[PDB]
């Protein structure tokens, strides 16, 4: 689940294509949340 | 709110400050000038 952003390399969270009111600010317009199995 | 679809405001010219859909950013001419004036120092966010 390696993902590349402009704030750094993120390991442990899968990348999606939707856009909601973001939960945890990562940076550079990228946020993260805990959703559904269960994952980040 | 989306930018106005038609431009008949009555003679007033807003193309100077409205965004131009010609560059990968939505910055107008004034915004581009203002960005070009001040220079940053962090040099991006990635330095391996
Ligand atoms: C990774 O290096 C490449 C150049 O080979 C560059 O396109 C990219 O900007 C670098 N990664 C980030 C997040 O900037």
């Amino acid at each position: 689940n390696v993902f590349q952003t402009r704030a750094g390399c993120l390991i442990g969270a899968e990348h999606v294509n939707n856009s909601y009111e973001c939960d945890i600010p990562i940076g550079a317009g990228i946020c993260a949340s805990y959703q559904t199995s269960q994952s980040i | 709110y989306k930018t106005p679809p038609i431009k008949d405001f009555g003679g007033f010219n807003f193309s100077q400050i409205l965004p131009d859909p010609s560059k990968p950013s939505k910055r107008s001419f004034i915004e581009d000038l203002l960005f070009n004036k001040v220079t940053l120092a962090d040099a991006g966010f990635i330095k391996q």
